[PDB]
RNA sequence: CAAGCUUGAGUCUCGUAGAGGGGGGUAGAAUUCCAGGUGUAGCGGUGAAAUGCGUAGAGAUCUGGAGGAAUACCGGUGGCGAAGGCGGCCCCCUGGACGAAGACUGACGCUCAGGUGCGAAAGCGUGGGGAGCAAACAGGAUUAGAUACCCUGGUAGUCCACGCCGUAAACGAUGUCGACUUGGAGGUUGUGCCCUUGAGGCGUGGCUUCCGGAGCUAACGCGUUAAGUCGACCGCCUGGGG
C-alpha cells in the first residue's frame, strides 16, 4: 500500500489515494477475520452458506424479472 | 512401475505369440514381476498404507487369475506356478 | 475476449517474467481468476510459475522488503 | 536418464570465477556420459528482496540431460559452494531454447 | 536392538537388554591393550575419596585414538568392537599405510566404511577436519577444547555438540548440555554423531546387576546416627532439616562452580 | 451384474408402456423370442423382430387401445432366487382365466390354458395381466 | 460334461488432470524470547473496571541472533482418495482414475456369515521438542451465589519417531453390483469433425452442482448421481423406560 504523494496536488486526494489501496488491497479486512481462530468446521459452514445464498439470490431474480408486481 | 522394456520382455517371453498379450500366463507373469519390485519399496516405506492397498488388489487379482487356470487346464497350470516359484 | 492463455496452449514458465507480472496486484499477490478470465486449467500453472518465480528472487512475496 | 533444469546464483564478490566454476559442473556431467543442451548466463541481476544481504546476484541456467545419480551428487556440491545461493533443479519437457 | 527378558525368574522379569550382533564375537586387537588396575576410590593416601566403587568384573584398557593426526592416507573400518571402559562400542580401522587404530564410532558407521582426517577430507560421518571447515549448523562430536589436545566433548554414546556460529577467530558451540561455548576455531572435530544410541533403553533388573559393574550400595543419610551425617537422628523417620552433602555443604539448589579464568568461553550458562 | 435376463426383458416392456414409447429392443436369445412368441398371439404385443447376425437385437413393438396401456401389470414369478415349479392339478389363474400365464412344460412355452389343455406342468415365468 | 462365442470381466500400446501416499531438503511473512541504540510516562484490557507490566525505566521504534509451528494471495457448492482424510516450492520411491484407435484371453463374474487390513479428535507407553494457543490451576471482575460465560496469567496436550487404543451427528442420518425410464442451467477433465476462416459451430466420453416432469409417500420431499420399475447377495428392525 505504499503511495507516493505526487507533485504537490491536495493532501485529502494523496489520502483519499491510500485509502483506496487499503480497500483495493484487503488490508483491513483481513485483520479482523485472523484475530480469532474458529474451526476448521465453521470455515467450511460459512463457505457453504455463503455460497448457497449467492446462487439462490440468482435463482430468486428470474421468478421477479417477468412477473407483474402492480 | 514395470516399465516397457520390463513389460515387452515378459509377453515375448511366456506368450504363445509376440503379439498374445492378455493370456493367463503373461497376464500372471506381469502381475508377479511386479509383486516382487514392490517388496523393496514397502521393506522402508513400512507406513505407505495407500500403496499397499494398490499391491492387495494385485495378490488378489493374480490368485483368480490363477484358479480359474487350474479349474480349466491344469498341466498348464502346474508349469506356471514351476517357472514363476508360488504356491507355498 | 479473456482469451490470453488459451490462445498459447503452453506451458507457463518462471523465466518470462514480463507474463507472469500481469498477473499479479500491486502488493504482489496473486490476481484471482474471477478479474483476469484466465480458465482454471491455466490459472493453476500461472499460479504455481509465480510461486517458483517468488523463490528464486525473480519476483517480490510482498512489497515491503 | 532423466531431463533437469539446474538454475543457480553465484554472489557477485566471487562473480569472477563463474566461468571457471561452469566448466567443473559439465565436465562431471559430460565426465558421467551426459548431455547438456543451454549453457544461458544471465550475468548479474538484481534480486526482487536481499538474500538476508546481497542485492544483487549472478545466475545461471543449465538444462541438463543427466543420469539421476549426477544429478544427486551435483546437488550437494551446489550446497557446500559457498559462492553459490539457491540452488534449484527440475524435471522434463526435454528439449528447450529460449528465453534469455 | 533392545529386547524384554522373559520373567522365568524374580530378577528377570525387568530386564531389557540391548543386543547388537554386528559387533565382533571375538578377541580384541592385542598390541592395541594395556593393563589397567581397579582402585575402589582409594587415592595415593589410601583413604576413599568417592565413595560407592569397588569390586566389578577385571577389564583391560583398549588404547582408543582421540587425536587423530593423520593426514591423507584414507583408512577402511575392519571391525567394529565392544569397550567395556566407554558407553560406545569402537572401530578398529586400518590405514593404507598399514597401521591399525581404535577410534570411536560414529552412528552411520558400518564395517566397511572408508574415513579420513585432515583440512582436505570431505563432509561425510566419520571423517574429521579442523572447525573452520565444517559448515556452520551442522552435528559434530570429538570436540576438541584446545588445537592438538585430542578431544573431550561429545564423547558418550549417541551423544554430539552443535555449531551454532564462528565470529573470528573462535566458534560457538551448543553443546549437549543446554550450554553456549567459544572454543577455537582450529581445534580439530570428528564429523557426524556417536553410535550406540540405545544405551538408555537398558533396565540392570537385579540388585547384583550394578555390583559387576563396580558400583557399591549407597546408604541414605536418614538412615544413620547423628555422627555419621548431617541428616542422621531421628527415633522414627524424622527429617526436620534441609538436605546437605555428607560434609555439611547444601545441596538441591545450591551452586558450586567457581573457576573466574574460563569464564570468557561461556556465552550463556546451562539451561 | 445381471443375474437374470427374463425380468430384463419383462421390465423394459413395463417400463415402455409406462413412458408411452413405439418400440423396445435388448440382446436377445431362444427363451426372450419364445416369450415374445407368446406375447404375440394372446393380443398382447405386436409383431417382434430377431435382426441381428453376431448381436441379435429383439425388438418388440407395443401396442394401445386408448390414451392408456395394453400391458396392465407383467412381473415375474419364477426368478432365479426362488424357482417355482406347478403340477398340472393346481396351474394357476390370472384374474379368473382374464389374463394369460405363462409356463415352461417339457414340450415347449405355452399359456397356462394351453397348459391345462394338454395336461402339464412346469415352471412359471410370468404373469401378464 | 464337452466344444465354442463375444457384449460382462481383464491385459498391452499412447496420453492427460490431480491438497492420493511415504521419505528428505529449502524458503518468505508473522508471533515469542535474548543482546544492544534512541526516548519518555504510561501500556494492556473491558459494557465499565481491576488483576498484570512500567522510572530497577516499560509500551513505541531500529539493528543482530536463537527456536518451534503453520503454509496469506492463488481458492473455486474446485480436485484426488474405499472411508477416515489430503493445501508453500523442489527432489525420489509408489498407488489409483479417465480418454482415442486397435490387438489379445475368452464367463476368468456379483455379493459375502466367521476372518483380515485401514480407520478423525481426545487418551495411553518409551524417547525427543516446546514458539503460539490452551483442559486442569491461580488471581481480577459480574452475581443473591458464579466451582461458568468476560479479563490477566498458565501445566499436561497440540509437534516428531515407534508402538497401543478402535470409538464420533465416522452423516448425501440413504449397503454393494447390474438394467431400463421426459428435461433444463452450470462446473471440471479428455477427444474428432468443420469455418486452424480468429473467437467459433457440430457431437461424443468421465466425475460433479442447482431446479424441476411422470412416478413414488404420511407429509416433507427424491426425482437418470431416485427415495421411480426391477433382479442378485449381505447387515439390521418388532411399543416407551429399565
Ligand atoms: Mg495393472
Ligand atoms: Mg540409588
Ligand atoms: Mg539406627
Ligand atoms: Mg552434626
Ligand atoms: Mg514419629
Ligand atoms: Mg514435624
Ligand atoms: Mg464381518
Ligand atoms: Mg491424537
Ligand atoms: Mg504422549
Ligand atoms: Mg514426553
Ligand atoms: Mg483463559
Ligand atoms: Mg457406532
Ligand atoms: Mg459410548
Ligand atoms: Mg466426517
Ligand atoms: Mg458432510
Ligand atoms: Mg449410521
Ligand atoms: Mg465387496
Ligand atoms: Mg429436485
Amino acid at each position: 500500500p505504499v503511495i507516493k504523494v505526487r507533485e504537490n496536488e491536495p493532501f485529502d486526494v494523496a489520502l483519499r489515494r491510500f485509502k483506496r489501496s487499503c480497500e483495493k488491497a484487503g488490508v483491513l479486512a483481513e485483520v479482523r477475520r485472523r484475530e480469532f481462530y474458529e474451526k476448521p468446521t465453521t470455515e467450511r459452514k460459512r463457505a457453504k452458506a455463503s455460497a448457497v445464498k449467492r446462487h439462490a439470490k440468482k435463482l430468486a431474480r428470474e421468478n421477479a424479472r417477468r412477473t407483474r408486481l402492480y | 512401475s514395470l516399465s516397457t522394456e520390463a513389460t515387452a520382455k515378459i509377453v515375448s517371453e511366456f506368450g504363445r505369440d509376440a503379439n498374445d498379450t492378455g493370456s493367463t500366463e503373461v497376464q500372471v507373469a506381469l502381475l508377479t514381476a511386479q509383486i516382487n519390485h514392490l517388496q523393496g519399496h514397502f521393506a522402508e516405506h513400512k507406513k505407505d498404507h495407500h500403496s499397499r492397498r494398490g499391491l492387495l488388489r494385485m495378490v488378489s487379482q493374480r490368485r483368480k487369475l490363477l484358479d480359474y487356470l487350474k479349474r480349466k487346464d491344469v498341466a498348464r497350470y502346474t508349469q506356471l506356478i514351476e517357472r514363476l516359484g508360488l504356491r507355498r | 475476449f479473456c482469451r490470453f492463455t488459451a490462445e498459447g496452449v503452453q506451458e507457463i514458465d518462471y523465466k518470462d517474467i514480463a507474463t507472469l507480472k500481469n498477473y499479479i496486484t500491486e502488493s504482489g499477490k496473486i490476481v484471482p481468476s474471477r478479474i483476469t478470465g484466465t480458465r482454471a486449467k491455466y490459472q493453476r500453472q500461472l499460479a504455481r510459475a509465480i510461486k517458483r518465480a517468488r523463490y528464486l528472487s525473480l519476483l517480490p512475496y510482498t512489497d515491503r522488503h | 536418464m532423466r531431463h533437469y533444469e539446474i538454475v543457480f546464483m553465484v554472489h557477485p564478490d566471487q562473480s569472477e570465477q563463474v566461468p571457471g566454476m561452469i566448466e567443473r559442473y559439465t565436465a562431471a556431467i559430460t565426465g558421467a556420459e551426459g548431455k547438456i543442451h543451454r549453457l544461458e548466463d544471465w550475468g548479474r541481476r538484481q534480486l526482487a528482496y536481499p538474500i538476508n544481504k546481497l542485492h544483487k546476484a549472478h545466475y545461471v541456467l543449465m538444462n541438463v540431460e543427466a543420469p539421476q545419480e549426477v544429478i544427486d551428487e551435483l546437488e550437494t556440491t551446489f550446497r557446500f559452494n559457498d559462492a553459490v545461493i539457491r540452488s534449484m533443479v527440475m524435471r522434463t519437457k526435454h528439449a528447450v531454447t529460449e528465453a534469455s | 536392538a533392545v529386547v524384554k527378558c522373559k520373567p522365568t525368574s524374580p530378577g528377570r522379569r525387568h530386564v531389557v537388554k540391548v543386543v547388537n550382533p554386528e559387533l565382533h564375537k571375538g578377541k580384541p586387537f592385542a598390541p592395541l591393550l594395556e593393563k589397567n588396575s581397579k582402585s575402589g576410590g582409594r587415592n595415593n593416601n589410601g583413604r576413599i575419596t568417592t565413595r560407592h566403587i569397588g569390586g566389578g568384573h577385571k577389564q583391560a584398557y583398549r588404547i582408543v585414538d582421540f587425536k587423530r593426526n593423520k593426514d591423507g592416507i584414507p583408512a577402511v573400518v575392519e571391525r567394529l568392537e565392544y569397550d567395556p571402559n566407554r558407553s560406545a562400542n569402537i572401530a578398529l580401522v586400518l590405514y593404507k599405510d598399514g597401521e591399525r587404530r581404535y577410534i570411536l564410532a560414529p552412528k552411520g558407521l558400518k564395517a566397511g566404511d572408508q574415513i579420513q582426517s585432515g583440512v582436505d577430507a570431505a563432509i561425510k560421518p566419520g571423517n574429521t577436519l579442523p572447525m573452520r571447515n565444517i559448515p556452520v549448523g551442522s552435528t559434530v562430536h570429538n570436540v576438541e577444547m584446545k588445537p592438538g589436545k585430542g578431544g573431550q566433548l561429545a564423547r558418550s554414546a549417541g551423544t554430539y555438540v552443535q555449531i551454532v556460529a564462528r565470529d573470528g577467530a573462535y566458534v560457538t558451540l551448543r553443546l549437549r548440555s543446554g550450554e553456549m561455548r567459544k572454543v577455537e576455531a582450529d581445534c580439530r572435530a570428528t564429523l557426524g554423531e556417536v553410535g550406540n544410541a540405545e544405551h538408555m533403553l537398558r533396565v540392570l533388573g537385579k540388585a547384583g546387576a550394578a555390583r559387576w559393574r563396580g558400583v557399591r550400595p549407597t546408604v541414605r543419610g536418614t538412615a544413620m546416627n547423628p555422627v555419621d551425617h548431617p541428616h542422621g537422628g531421628g527415633e522414627g523417620r524424622n527429617f526436620g532439616k534441609h538436605p546437605v552433602t555428607p560434609w555439611g555443604v547444601q545441596t538441591k539448589g545450591k551452586k558450586t562452580r567457581s573457576n573466574k579464568r574460563t569464564d570468557k568461553f561461556i556465552v550463556r550458562r546451562r539451561s | 451384474s445381471m443375474q437374470d435376463p427374463i425380468a430384463d426383458m419383462l421390465t423394459r416392456i413395463r417400463n415402455g408402456q409406462a413412458a408411452n414409447k413405439a418400440a423396445v429392443t435388448m440382446p436377445s436369445s431362444k427363451l426372450k423370442v419364445a416369450i415374445a412368441n407368446v406375447l404375440k398371439e394372446e393380443g398382447f404385443i405386436e409383431d417382434f423382430k430377431v435382426e441381428g447376425d453376431t448381436k441379435p437385437e429383439l425388438e418388440l413393438t407395443l401396442k394401445y387401445f386408448q390414451g392408456k396401456a395394453v400391458v396392465e401389470s407383467i412381473q415375474r414369478v419364477s426368478r432365479p432366487g426362488l424357482r417355482i415349479y406347478k403340477r398340472k392339478d393346481e396351474l394357476p389363474k390370472v384374474m379368473a382365466g382374464l389374463g394369460i400365464a405363462v409356463v415352461s412344460t417339457s414340450k415347449g412355452v405355452m399359456t397356462d390354458r394351453a397348459a391345462r389343455q394338454a395336461g402339464l406342468g412346469g415352471e412359471i415365468i410370468c404373469y401378464v395381466a
